[PDB]
């Protein structure tokens, strides 16, 4: 039902929300380092995921 | 916005169709109650 559900001009459920931004950033950023690297994002901040 | 389509007249239909347009975006059903006939048609899980 996505195309029937429009959201408020600033809400967490919105594609233009910072949550959406965070989602995109994490989805891409998380692969910047190898999973076994000390600098791996998830290792550094597991609470993030 | 209802229109009744008759069977025949070049388009044979099995008993005819009550055509309608609806504005709602909700995935509901549409009841068409006909009080004098004490009949009602329902389009269950009707399209938007």
């Amino acid at each position: 039902g996505r195309a029937s559900q429009y959201v408020a001009p600033g809400t967490v459920s919105s594609m233009f929300s910072p949550a959406a931004y965070l989602t995109e950033l994490y989805r891409e950023a998380r692969n910047l380092h190898a999973s076994d690297s000390v600098y791996y994002l998830d290792t550094r901040r597991p609470d993030l995921k | 916005y209802p229109v009744y389509q008759y069977s025949g007249n070049t388009s044979g239909l099995n008993q005819g169709r009550l055509l309608f347009h609806r504005d709602t975006t909700y995935p509901s059903k549409v009841e068409a109650w006909i009080p004098g006939a004490k009949r009602s048609l329902t389009n269950q899980n009707a399209a938007i």
